[PDB]
RNA sequence: CUCCGAACGGUAAGAGCCUAGCAUGUAGA
């Protein structure tokens, strides 16, 4: 006014080593110059 | 017809639409415009004249006030020696002046105000801007731009002046702000709304079928 | 109006890479198909791949059975017209699913004939693939739908010709 | 980019006046440069380039060469002439030679606030593409 | 030469232009010896040259008449 | 002597106190002395009714009070 | 006043017919004449023979 | 269409490739009567003809901004963009005057300063007359080096206004 | 002070009903249907 | 004018609590932590026209997003028509809240910046800079278009008045 | 250093030149925290000192260049230096008989005053209102009362950068 | 008239050529006035010289605002081209002024409902 | 005896014809 997934989804062979996919997850920078959209 | 006004006054607005009812300030330009031409076509060769040649204005050419195009196009005889651009009223003219072969006449309505009383400055006015104005319908360079003030009853005019004709034009803008059919309704439809209750000619021989 | 904490991502769409890169950003984008503020993340799917986002929002993808971002499915590979109309999905789908939806689109500077930057184009130099069928004309909210896919029909009559 | 400073120049500015004001006219014609060909960032490349070259001048005479006095090591960066937070991140043993940020990791910047030639050359430009984004150094 | 002696001989002026004194020459026999390229190099030297000539015979004898007194 | 007022809707009202027989010209000199322009491209209107700079002040039967609408050209 | 036969249009004012072949759409669809800047000999070609022309 | 150049345009760095005379004056030199003729398109040949046909050189007359077809056709070159070569080629153009008064005034307008006075220069010699439109109607008979030290030295010579050439004692001390 | 608003009610409301009686008859609406 | 002044001075003085509050909040600080800000040293004309053109360019996108091709900022911070449109373009063009301000305000600081850079660039550059900008914070008081936006602003204009006849 | 006047080189295009990707920034944060009009107003170029370096924080779009320099002149220097100037000033105005100072309002319809001289600049007349003090009363404030910071590199009188 | 063109031409080319030494001399006949004043200002004469006109573009003749006369404000944005259209002495009654002003009751600043000011230098 | 103000309360509504500065950058085969 990191994260660790598990994917039950498709786990054979895809990925070869489809293992559990660990990823990275940042924030993107808001710029103060930036009206609503 | 009812030219323009300042500030909003919705009562004066509706007064002013309901006192021009139909299209009437074309009707007052159309009348004047033959008026002129009948003072023109009594004393044709009198005048050396050529012919009436009233020429095609647009429908609305009598409301616009931005432009001014010629209301009649007098073709003079020859070598028709023109005065110096003067007024209606004075008497001193000056016909130290070009001789021009034709000769405008824009008859212009200005419903004044009390700020608009002299018709006299505001035609002389309009002739040298309608003069200057290098955008206007504009034949010839010597002409009238006879106004006259349809809120306070007047007459004027400031123009280069024909050789024995402003008493003619005189008499004839006596002859036509009196005794006028349109003005006479003009008059009518104002006492009407103001509540203030105090072919025919023949010599032509013509026929009708 | 609508946060969340993971996206529903695919399997294909998330990238031949054990360890991705996510990007996390509260309200933006406008969902593609509902018109929502939706929490939009990418990441890079693999080298060289397409910088891959997310399109369709958590509701709007989690009550029609689809991925955030390919509209085809969690459970199958199949579009969302096909795993409608038609069981036979099964034989119908694939493993390994192929990388070809994760590359740069089609470097429009080469399709018109400069493409200045050389080799260090980050697109893709292959020929614009011809117009004239109708795997040249889906859309989204088509797709997302199960009325009008070009892809649909196409596999649909795959599973009565042969 | 000379104007002025209130003083005559040192002792020995009379040997650099020539190599200078050579950098000095590539800067003001790539300042001056058209954007048409410029894709995006492209015009803002060879601008850093040219930040590049006129210190890695500037610092061979300063002190690397022996060349410079005390005055024409420091007062060509009183004036602007070179950067002195540059330079003294070129006097680290890690950073030898790098643009300013087109490569580098997760910095202050969120984008990249330590170098551009930053990229390790075991595996920099994965597989084998080499760009960068704000110097465009491999 | 020819064209250069007519140029003298008919009176052409270095003071006016080409389209302007060729009534003076277009008759003469010797015009006819030069096309339109040659013509206006002849014409343009003698202008020049004629002008140049004019201009310092007067500053000369303005020169010659204080430096005498 | 006149007091007139060159307005407008968009943030340029300006009173300028001018002679009484004096021109059109000087009475844009004046406007553009006093607000921020130029001479040449004023333009006093009054509805479509643009004011020539040869004809004269008072011969347009202008008074103190009349409020003019300002365009530049 | 005027008309259009191409969009089958009455053009009241001069200028609003003036404005409307040059820029009509349907006009426009008879064929695409962006006009592309010729030559640089191009333009000395108009120099030159309209020396030769007009004057000569 | 009168929008954009062809498809893309060089923007000359002052404010915009169509945008350097001002707004109210390019607004006006769209709608009139020179433009409703030879609008139609004009890249670079057509654009000789017209110039050759329009013995006047000035801006704006009339209480109405009318704006002179002089004017209006800079304007039209102006969003037409010609290469430098054509525009050298009606700078050297000694034949026709009028086009290279145009040549002149838009190499004034779209170059740079160095090549202003590499090519405006020479045109510092002719004593001919040049016909002018002054603002009130009324024409005028100048000379051609009124028009080029006015275009030069003095800011807006014609309804345009100019970009703001250095004065001449800078670039002597630093260049040619 | 608030007549002048009742005014400008009744005249909104009239213009309203103006324009419904001659879009209704319109020519693009009714006239054209009659030549239909 | 001496009474005006010592009338603000005293009304001042009343007015003067101890000010300690808001835990040190700073701004322009946190911006240049971001991605979205870069330090440099350029010099003071050229950061003047700088803020100029920007000011300028973002009031003219301002009004080419509101569809009103018919105005022009005229570069002086002065809005300007075009042709007099009248039908309904006259009721989309009343601002008059801060449109009005901010255009005020931008012309003055364009206006010292011009005023300055006459004196870069060949001004009278005596004392006539001062009196120039002595001149320039008078007509602020009246040249400038601030009295519609905020009156109150008279009250400070009648000390710049007062000011004046202090020196 | 110079990436900010390459970042001016783009005052609006046709998606030529970062006109769409950068338009709506270039609008809002514009409008939003204009706040250089303030530092402009608080950033005199102190004219005895006429060489203002104003460093500036600029946004990479264009936006606005922020000027986070405060000043910090020194209040018995200050009163000083605007003293000398005051005598300075009277004497040219009893000196100077014709006054040339009514330059009023530059550029004027969109001549943007932005030329080569926010440039390399040829010009820089830097000696505006300099009195000439003598070496032998004015010794000890003698190099130090005309440089617009006369602490920076002292150590002794100034208490740090 | 060619003869008289090329006359003309050097006529303007004279007058055009000496403007620019003419400017160039101007920054230093500047300096070198403001330094024949400085000899001028130092050793000339104590009160017994002035070599001088006072002069100004615009001499604003003013008068004498009857009672309450508005501030009438010339405008200054064009000064330098001394145009005589200023020199007119606003010191006259525009509108309401030509009343007196004291037969007045008591007062009558603005009688338009907005009197947020109140001030008569009485004081 | 020099203190000088701006916006709204304002421009009837209308059917036939016509012209245009602006905006997306993607999913997928």
């Amino acid at each position: 006014a990191y994260i660790r997934y598990t994917p039950s989804q498709q786990g054979v062979a895809f990925n070869s080593g489809a293992k559990q996919r660990v990823i990275r997850m940042v924030e993107m920078q808001k710029d103060p110059m930036e009206p609503p959209r | 017809t009812g030219i323009f006004m300042h500030g909003k006054i919705p009562t004066l607005k509706i007064s002013l639409i309901q006192i021009f009812r139909a299209h009437l300030w074309q009707k007052i330009h159309e009348s004047i415009v033959m008026d002129l031409c009948q003072v023109f076509d009594q004393e044709l060769d009198a005048l050396e004249i050529e012919t009436v040649q009233k020429e095609t204005i647009h429908p609305r050419k009598s409301y616009k006030m931005n432009s001014s195009c010629a209301d009649i196009l007098l073709f003079a005889s020859y070598k028709w020696n023109v005065s110096r651009p003067s007024l209606l009223a004075d008497s001193k003219d000056v016909m130290d002046s070009t001789t021009t072969q034709k000769y405008w006449i824009d008859i212009q309505l200005r419903w004044g105000d009390y700020d608009s009383h002299d018709i006299e400055r505001y035609a002389r006015a309009k002739f040298l801007d309608y003069t200057t104005d290098n955008m206007s319908i504009y034949p010839s360079p010597t002409g009238v731009l006879i106004a006259i003030d349809l809120a306070y009853n007047l007459h004027s005019a400031y123009g280069n002046w024909f050789p024995g004709s402003k008493p003619l034009i005189q008499q004839a803008m006596a002859k036509i702000m009196k005794a006028n059919p349109a003005l006479y309704v003009l008059r009518e439809r104002i006492r009407k709304g103001l509540q203030l209750y105090s072919e025919l000619f023949s010599n032509q021989i013509i026929w009708f079928v | 109006w609508e946060d969340a904490d993971f996206p529903i991502l695919c399997q294909t769409c998330l990238g031949e890479n054990p360890y991705i890169r996510m990007t996390k950003e509260k309200y933006g984008k406008e969902c593609k198909i509902c018109a929502r503020p939706f929490t939009v993340f990418r990441w890079c799917p693999g080298v060289r791949m397409r910088f891959k986002k997310t399109e369709v929002c958590q509701t709007c993808s989690k009550l029609k059975n689809v991925c955030q971002t390919c509209l085809l499915d969690l459970e199958y590979g199949l579009p969302i017209q096909v795993r409608d109309a038609g069981d036979m999905l099964l034989k119908l789908a694939r493993t390994t699913p192929y990388y070809k939806r994760n590359r740069p689109h089609i470097c429009s500077f080469w399709v018109k004939g400069e493409c200045k930057r050389g080799e260090e184009c980050p697109y893709r130099h292959e020929k614009p693939t011809d117009p004239d069928d109708p795997l040249a004309d889906q859309n989204i909210k088509d797709r997302y739908y199960g009325i009008n896919d070009p892809v649909a029909d196409k596999l649909l009559k795959r599973a009565s010709t042969m | 980019k000379v104007k002025r400073s209130r003083k005559a120049p040192p002792d020995g500015w009379e040997l650099i006046e020539p190599t200078l004001d050579e950098l000095d006219q590539k800067m003001r014609e790539a300042e001056t440069e058209p954007h048409e060909g410029k894709r995006k960032v492209e015009s803002l490349w060879p601008i850093f380039r040219i930040h590049h070259q006129k210190t890695r001048y500037i610092f061979d005479l300063f002190y690397k060469r022996k060349a410079i006095s005390r005055e024409l090591y420091e007062y060509c960066i009183k004036e602007g002439y070179a950067d002195k937070n540059l330079i003294a991140k070129w006097k680290k043993q890690g950073y030898e030679n790098l643009c300013c940020l087109r490569c580098i990791q997760t910095r202050d910047t969120n984008f990249g606030t330590n170098c551009i030639c930053r990229v390790p050359k075991s595996k920099l430009e994965v597989g084998r593409i080499i760009e960068c984004t704000h110097c465009g150094c491999r | 030469k020819q064209f250069k002696d007519m140029l003298l001989e008919r009176g052409v002026s270095a003071f006016s232009t080409w389209e302007k004194e060729l009534h003076k020459i277009v008759f003469d026999p010797r015009y006819l010896l030069l096309n339109p390229k040659e013509r206006k190099q002849v014409f343009d030297q003698y202008v020049k040259t004629r002008a140049e000539e004019e201009r310092r015979e007067k500053k000369n004898k303005i020169m010659q008449a204080k430096e005498d007194f | 002597m006149i007091e007139v007022v060159c307005n407008d809707r968009l943030g340029k009202k300006v009173r300028v106190k001018c002679n009484t027989d004096d021109t059109i010209g000087d009475l844009k000199k004046l406007i553009a002395a006093q607000t921020g322009t130029r001479w040449n491209k004023i333009v006093l209107k009054k509805w479509y009714t643009i004011f020539k700079d040869h004809v004269s002040l008072g011969d347009y039967e202008i008074h103190d009070g009349m409020n003019l609408e300002l365009y530049y050209q | 006043g005027y008309y259009c036969n191409v969009c089958d249009c009455v053009v009241k004012d001069s200028i609003n017919f003036l404005d409307h072949i040059n820029g009509k759409k349907h006009q426009r669809n008879l064929g695409m004449s962006m006009r592309v800047e010729r030559s640089t000999l191009d333009q000395v070609k108009k120099r030159f023979e309209v020396n030769k022309k007009k004057m000569e | 269409m009168a929008n954009r150049t062809v498809k893309d345009a060089h923007s000359i760095h002052g404010t915009n490739p169509q945008y350097l005379v001002e707004k109210i004056i390019r607004t006006r030199i769209y709608e009139s009567k020179y433009w409703k003729e030879e609008c139609f398109g004009l890249t670079a040949e057509l654009v000789v003809d017209k110039a050759m046909e329009l013995r006047f050189v000035g801006g704006v007359y009339g209480g109405n901004i009318k704006p002179t077809p002089f004017l209006c056709l800079t304007l039209k070159m102006l969003q037409i963009q010609p290469e430098k070569d054509i525009i050298v080629e009606f700078i050297k153009n000694e034949d026709f005057k009028y086009v290279r008064m145009l040549g002149a005034l838009y190499m004034r307008l779209t170059g740079t300063a160095i090549d202003c006075y590499k090519y405006l220069e020479p045109l510092y010699n002719d004593y001919r007359k040049i016909k002018s439109q002054n603002r009130n109607g009324e024409f005028e008979l100048m000379h051609v080096d009124e028009f080029i030290d006015e275009l030069l030295h003095s800011e807006r010579v014609c309804d345009i206004i100019l970009p703001r050439l250095q004065k001449r004692y800078v670039l002597e001390e630093a260049e040619q | 002070e608030a007549r002048k608003r009742e005014l400008k009610k009744n005249k909104k409301q009239r213009m309203m009903v103006r324009a419904a009686v001659l879009k209704m008859k319109d020519p693009k609406q009714i006239i054209r249907d009659m030549e239909k | 004018s001496y009474q005006k002044l010592l009338k603000y001075y005293v009304l001042n003085a009343l007015k003067h609590r101890p000010p300690k509050a808001q835990k040190k909040r700073y701004l322009f600080r946190s911006f240049k932590a971001t991605k979205f800000f870069q330090s440099t040293k350029l010099d003071w004309v050229e950061v003047g026209l700088q803020v100029c053109r920007q000011g300028y360019n973002m009031l003219n996108l301002l009004i080419h997003r509101k569809n009103l091709n018919y105005l022009h900022l005229d570069y002086n911070f002065n809005l300007k028509p075009v042709k007099t449109l009248t039908t309904k373009e006259r009721k989309k063009s009343r601002f008059g809240n801060a449109f009005h301000l901010c255009r005020e305000v931008l012309r003055l600081t364009k206006l010292v910046v011009d005023s300055h850079v006459q004196y870069r660039l060949g001004n009278v550059d005596a004392f006539q800079l001062a009196d120039g900008l002595q001149y320039i914070f008078a007509h602020v008081g009246q040249l400038t278009g601030m009295y519609r936006y905020k009156y109150k602003l008279m009250r400070q204009i009648r000390m710049c008045k007062d000011l004046k006849h202090l020196i | 250093p110079e990436h900010v006047r390459k970042i001016i080189r783009d005052h609006g295009d046709m998606t030529n030149r970062k006109f769409r990707h950068d338009k709506r920034v270039y609008l809002g944060a514009l409008k939003y925290m204009p706040h250089a009009v303030l530092k402009l107003l608080e950033n005199m170029p102190m004219p005895w000192e006429q060489i203002r370096d104003v460093p500036v924080l600029y946004h990479i779009t264009g936006a606005i260049s922020f000027v986070n320099e405060i000043p910090w002149v020194i209040e018995p220097v200050y009163i000083s230096q605007w003293g000398s100037m005051w005598i300075m000033m009277r004497r040219e105005k009893r000196d100077r008989r014709h006054f040339k100072r009514m330059r009023f309002p530059p550029f004027d319809d969109e001549e943007p005053p932005l030329d080569y001289a926010d440039n390399i600049l040829d010009v820089e007349p830097l000696e505006a209102i300099q009195l000439e003090l003598d070496p032998e009363e004015d010794a000890p404030v003698l190099d130090w009362f005309y440089d617009h910071q006369p602490l920076r590199d002292s150590r002794k009188y100034v208490n740090g950068s | 008239n060619d003869e008289e063109e090329y006359e003309a031409w050097k006529v303007r080319e004279l007058k055009r050529i000496k403007r620019d030494r003419e400017d160039r001399e101007a920054l230093e006949k500047e300096k070198a006035e403001i330094e024949r004043m400085r000899n001028l200002t130092e050793e000339e004469r104590r009160a017994e010289l002035r070599a001088n006109g006072k002069v100004i573009t615009n001499k604003a003749v003013k008068g004498k605002y009857k009672f309450l006369q508005k501030y009438y404000h010339r405008g200054a944005f064009f000064m330098d081209e001394d145009e005589e259209v200023y020199k007119r002495d606003f010191s006259a009654p525009t509108l309401e002024d030509h009343f007196n002003k004291t037969i007045l009751p008591k007062v009558m600043q603005v009688k338009n409902f907005g009197r947020s000011g109140r001030t008569k230098y009485t004081h």
